RNA sequence: AGGUUCGAAGACGAUCAGAUACCGUCGUAGUUCCGACCAUAAACGAUGCCGACCGGCGAUGCGGCGGCGUUAUUCCCAUGACCCGCCGGGCAGCUUCCGGGAAACCAAAGUCUUUGGGUUCCGGGGGGAGUAUGGUUGCAAAGCUGAAACUUAAAGGAAUUGACGG
């Protein structure tokens, strides 16, 4: 029941873009929900990590609103937070889902030293700002898990990173900022360029090039 | 007053870098400067320099690649062995996997796993990843 | 919080700039700081210059002007309405408000 | 275009100065130096019409790159220029947009005047920014025709010939939609373009009201 | 990526930016990847086949995208070299 | 009050210490 | 711009900078062959010279010193020294 | 910004030394007059007399009367 | 005072103003006897008022092209627009007033010799840029 | 020494519920000069110094350099005054997703978890308190150095919404 508007949308829909990694490769902004869940059906893990009732001064007394944060992300590398400021609770909790979705951004792993098998910490120390709060994510040997704040913690845990050693200043009090800036580090994960990526890249087509005819015929 | 010459060319350097710059012009040159920009250079991370005599002290122009995030440097030039040698590097460096600390020792100015190759000690001089 | 990048005065490499006695309250204020008018008005009122034109002994007589000076304090010139508050993005413009010459 | 086929002509040469977009203004902008001849005593810079020639042949491949002749837009919100977007996009098959340039067209997908193309090509930067800025949110690269003083925030095919003649901006429009049409298989590259310069020009209100009665009375006369 | 193993154990390449060779993230939505179609080279018509180029955000930012794509096309050829 | 008015009254209380100090 | 050439700027801007902003330092000033009328010998003479040059075959005034450059007596020619 | 030669050491430790004193803690550890002014003289418990029973009002928003015992 | 039509009035003004211009006229009464049957107006009062309005805008449309679209004023303006090309250029003029420094140019562009250029004197003096500040 | 004006203290007239005030009239010390003390100011850019690097633009001050022309005398160049540029050192300004910051804002308050150019001073919740005491300086007023007991869960900064404003 979902009539998709735009060309990645469509093309999403109809069976053209096989992964979301051939829209993150174009950096294409996601501007609609349902096409990561068409990827990452049944696999998308979801928690509400606060719920804080902002309040603004009126004339009749002062009206609250409440804000709603929501992570969500699959344990294999893909992670999202979102905040919806609603007047009803469970509508934040829908808008803040929806906006997580949209800010879904692939994660980096690599390894602490001794590259065997599937990567399990993040390939360098990432740091992460966000109003005051500064996060470093600092590689970590196999098995020592997330040593970390619970509120980093189980937004590393739904990234896919299994170990890494976390350090924080700032107000960590302020849980809005402190999960947006450990949301930055680990987005961070490709803006990094590190030897293994120094390899030249060879560009492939645009997904609106590739199917700029199947785009004439559906979506007109 | 200008102190640390390295200190000062390592600092444009990563400005360059920093602001995109396809060329870095640094005005002292030394020895030291020299060599460090040398193992930079068999690393990669840079591209060629060349180096213009003035009957001064010369002037340095760095090709930059792009490749470079940091080149800092250790402006006491603290005296590391091999037993905290380990701890320099994973204090300085983004990880194991790449970057490298480059320390005058006694064999000449060369990286951290050189100098933990050929079993010799130094001063530390800065680190670049 | 700091209002101005000026600090509400001119004064930019100096030191000590001389006072000023208000026109209006003849309180010191730097000399910089105060809000001058230049004010150059005729010395008869409009209303009055045919009157003046038509007892005047002469034919071609053009009447003087009357040119003063004028230093305020910001306290009295808000008073006097010759300056105004204005909003934090309208306070960073220094043109001055148009001659309305039509 | 480095080929021989791919040069400017004593024709093109005579259209440019007749039309002028040679002659910028007193400003420079310092990424825009590179495009300049000389400074004359005017205060008047020269604009090196190699070089703009050479950036309306690149700008000119950018567009004939795209499959789909719809995905180029073409905005002028400017009165001079408006008639050179919509002939421009009559004769290529372009999208045109003109004057008011409303918000979120890029960004905001709700509204039915939405809409995604491959490519923006503007008029002028500091008339379009608007456009400009939102292009910078869809991942649009940029084409506009740009004078010795525009700035080149979220510019990438910059054309340094002018933006202010209502001549030149018609000629420009009308040598870009000539170059674009030769490149794909449209013009045969031997005899001229059969579409007058003149076609893309902006009249003033006081000419469109004045012109076709005089045309009137030497007709009936 | 690429382990002792072998394998490439990365779930995407992320392209470089042609003139500041940056990464270009995921949600750098400023980024551009642009193509210049090269003509034949008898009757200067456009031959299918045509060159790529990628400038980040922060370059089309600052605003040297206009530089940085007039010296790639000049370096590739594009361009002519008595430009 | 003022912090320069007790500043003005803290001289005058050591003013008045000191005399009564000097008095012994 | 990103890609200026630092190795080769051209003269223009070369002479354009200071002294010692340049690639290498150059002195703006130079030496003239001055021509007193009247008198047979050639003088060399700096071009910022700070002093009162005067002919030794004759009790006149070559130079007066000025801020940047000495100004020669009117009637006097010079030529530059090896440009 | 801070010293940071080779053989400044022994200014870097009469800063740390001199700094010290200005955190309540330290100065409370280290100076002796809490340790006098403090009853138990250091003492985790101490033993008295009941010299009397006494009621305290509580503060401004709480009302009631904690009994306490003078000792 | 307080005669300012509103949003209801005036969209419907426009709408029926540009779905049946033929129609209508510059008569009041014969624009509220055609709304009856051109629309279905729950009030007399609000359908005299819309009336009214249609006939303004009319009149205002007659006078010159208001903002509602209109086909014959969009036909008269396509006319206007995508013809009267001048039988003649304005971009071959016999001859073209040049520059120096753009002949100078032009010979730099190897495009100098060109019989149709004329050069002109170079002005002299300078005197480009308005004076700095007021007076 | 000098003391015209202004004017702490003081006197009076008003105002006021009171009015030791704001307003008015007068008026001492002072304010002026010379010599000797004091060493404090929101002594402020509430912003250490030296050095390097990192955007754009138009001005302005000084010095120097280079150019169409106009102007001053003279017969011409110099030299002044304008005009168009370049360089260096300044006082600043506008603009910028350089970057930073809690933000206001700052091309420095940037080049900081990607943390190290040299170096000096200095802060550690709010009060008690810049207080007590000791020392020291001073003719004095006071300056410098400078606690503790005790008390307290906040005190503060920047912004937002509202309410209120003689
Ligand atoms: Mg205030
Ligand atoms: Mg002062
Ligand atoms: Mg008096
Ligand atoms: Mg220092
Ligand atoms: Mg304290
Ligand atoms: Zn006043």
């Amino acid at each position: 029941e979902w009539m998709p508007v735009t060309k990645l949308g469509r093309l999403v829909k109809d069976m053209k873009i096989k992964s979301l990694e051939e829209i993150y490769l174009f950096s294409l902004p996601i501007k609609e929900s349902e096409i990561i869940d068409f990827f990452l059906g049944a696999s998308l893990k979801d928690e509400v990590l606060k719920i804080m009732p902002v309040q603004k001064q009126t004339r009749a007394g002062q009206r609250t609103r409440f804000k709603a944060f929501v992570a969500i992300g699959d344990y294999n590398g893909h992670v999202g937070l979102g905040v919806k400021c609603s007047k009803e609770v469970a509508t934040a909790i829908r808008g803040a889902i929806i906006l997580a979705k949209l800010s879904i951004v692939p994660v980096r792993r690599g390894y602490w030293g001794n590259k065997i098998g599937k990567p399990h910490t993040v390939p360098c120390k990432v740091t992460g700002r966000c109003g005051s709060v500064l996060v470093r994510l600092i590689p970590a040997p196999r098995g020592t898990g997330i040593v970390s704040a619970p509120v980093p913690k189980k937004l590393l845990m739904m990234a896919g990173i299994d170990d890494c050693y976390t350090s924080a200043r700032g107000c960590t009090a302020t849980l809005g900022n402190f999960a947006k800036a450990t949301f930055d580090a680990i987005s961070k994960t490709y803006s990094y360029l590190t030897p293994d990526l120094w390899k030249e890249t060879v560009f492939t087509k645009s997904p609106y090039q590739e199917f700029t005819d199947h785009l004439v015929k559906t979506h007109t | 007053v200008r102190m640390n010459v390295l200190a000062d060319a390592l600092k444009s350097i990563n400005n360059a870098e920093k602001r995109g710059k396809r060329q870095v012009l640094i005005r002292p040159c030394s020895k030291v400067i020299v060599r460090f920009l040398t193992v930079m250079m068999k690393h990669g991370y840079i591209g060629e320099f060349e180096i213009i005599d003035d009957h001064r002290a010369g002037k340095i122009v760095v090709n930059l690649t792009g490749r470079l995030n940091k080149c800092g440097v250790i402006s006491p030039r603290f005296d590391v062995q091999l037993k905290d040698l380990e701890k320099w590097q994973n204090n300085l460096l983004p990880s194991r996997q790449f970057g490298f600390i480059v320390l005058t020792t006694s064999a000449g100015i060369m990286d951290h796993e050189e100098a933990r190759r050929k079993h010799t000690g130094g001063k530390i001089l800065g680190f670049f990843f | 919080t700091k209002k101005r990048r000026n600090n509400g005065r001119a004064k930019k490499g100096r030191g000590h700039v001389q006072p000023i006695r208000c026109t209006n309250c003849a309180r010191c204020v730097p000399k910089d700081k105060a809000i001058k008018k230049f004010v150059i008005r005729n010395i008869v009122e409009a209303a009055a210059v045919r009157d003046i034109s038509e007892a005047s002994v002469f034919d071609a007589y053009v009447l003087p002007k009357l040119y003063v000076k004028l230093h305020y304090c910001v306290s009295c010139a808000i008073h006097s309405k010759v300056v105004r508050n204005r909003s934090r993005e309208a306070r960073k413009d220094r043109t001055p408000p148009p001659r309305f010459r039509p | 275009g480095a080929l021989d086929v791919l040069q400017m002509k004593e024709e093109d040469v005579l259209k440019f100065l007749a039309a002028g977009t040679h002659l910028g203004g007193t400003n420079l902008d310092f990424q825009m130096e590179q495009y300049i001849y000389k400074r004359k005593s005017d205060g008047i810079y020269i604009i090196n019409l190699k070089r703009t020639w050479e950036k309306l042949l690149l700008a000119a491949r950018a567009i004939v790159a795209i499959e789909n002749p719809a995905d180029v837009s073409v905005i002028s919100s400017r009165n001079t220029g408006q008639r050179a977007v919509l002939k421009f996009a009559a004769a290529t098959g372009a999208t045109p947009i003109a004057g008011r340039f409303t918000p979120g067209t890029f960004t905001n997908q709700i509204q039915a005047a939405f809409r995604e193309p491959r490519l923006l090509v503007v008029t002028d930067p500091r008339a379009d920014h608007q456009p400009l800025t939102e292009a910078s949110y869809v991942n649009l690269p940029t084409i506009a025709l740009c004078n010795t003083d525009s700035p080149l925030r979220y510019v990438d095919i910059a054309i340094p010939c002018n933006n202010k003649g209502a001549h030149s901006v018609g000629l420009m429009w009308w040598m870009l939609a000539r170059e674009v049409l030769r490149m794909r298989g449209t013009i045969s590259r031997e005899h001229p373009w059969e579409v007058m310069p003149d076609l893309y020009f902006y009249r003033d209100p006081e000419e469109i009201e004045k012109e076709e009665q005089a045309a009137a009375e030497k007709a009936v006369t | 990526m690429q382990n002792d193993a072998g394998e490439f154990v990365d779930l995407y390449v992320p392209r470089k930016c042609s003139a500041s060779n940056r990464i270009i993230g995921a949600k750098d939505h400023a980024s551009i990847q642009m193509n210049v179609a090269e003509v034949d080279k008898v009757t200067g018509r456009f031959n299918g086949q045509f060159k790529t180029y990628a400038i980040c955000g922060a370059i089309r930012r600052m605003g040297e995208s206009d530089d940085s794509i007039l010296r790639l096309a000049k370096a590739d050829g594009i361009v002519s070299k008595n430009f | 009050m003022r912090a320069k008015w007790r500043k003005k009254r803290m001289r005058r209380l050591k003013r008045k210490r000191r005399k009564m100090r000097q008095r012994s | 711009p990103l890609a200026k050439d630092l190795l080769h700027p051209s003269p223009e801007e070369e002479k354009r900078k200071h002294k010692k902003k340049r690639l290498v330092q150059s002195p703006n000033s130079y030496f003239m062959d001055v021509k007193c009328p009247g008198c047979y010998k050639i003088t060399t003479v700096f071009s910022h010279a700070q002093t009162v040059v005067l002919c030794v075959g004759c009790s006149t005034v070559l130079c007066q010193p000025t801020g940047g450059k000495a100004r020669l007596t009117e009637g006097c020619s010079f030529r530059r020294k090896q440009h | 910004g801070k010293c940071r030669g080779l053989r400044t050491a022994r200014k870097l430790r009469s800063h740390r030394r001199d700094q010290k004193w200005h955190d309540k803690q330290y100065k409370k550890a280290h100076l002796g007059t809490a340790l006098k002014a403090n009853p138990f003289g250091g003492a985790s418990h101490a033993k008295g007399i009941v010299l009397e029973k006494v009621g305290v009002e509580a503060k401004q928003p709480n009302s009631a009367i904690r009994k306490c015992v003078r000792v | 005072m307080g005669r300012v039509r509103t949003k209801t009035v005036k969209k419907a003004a426009r709408v029926i103003i540009e779905k049946y211009y033929t129609r209508l006229g510059n008569d009041f009464h014969t624009n509220k006897r055609v709304c009856e049957e051109i629309a279905i107006i729950p009030s007399k009062k609000l359908r005299n008022k819309i009336a009214g309005y249609v006939t303004h805008l009319m009149k205002r449309i007659q006078r010159g092209p208001v903002r509602g679209i209109s086909i014959k004023l969009q036909e008269e303006e396509r006319e206007r627009r995508d013809n009267y090309v001048p039988e003649v250029s304005a971009l071959d003029q016999e001859i073209i007033e040049v520059d120096p420094d753009t002949k100078e140019m032009l010979k730099l562009l190897d495009f100098g010799s060109l019989s149709n250029l004329q050069v002109t004197q170079p002005t002299v003096g300078m005197n480009f840029k308005t004076p700095r500040g007021p007076v």
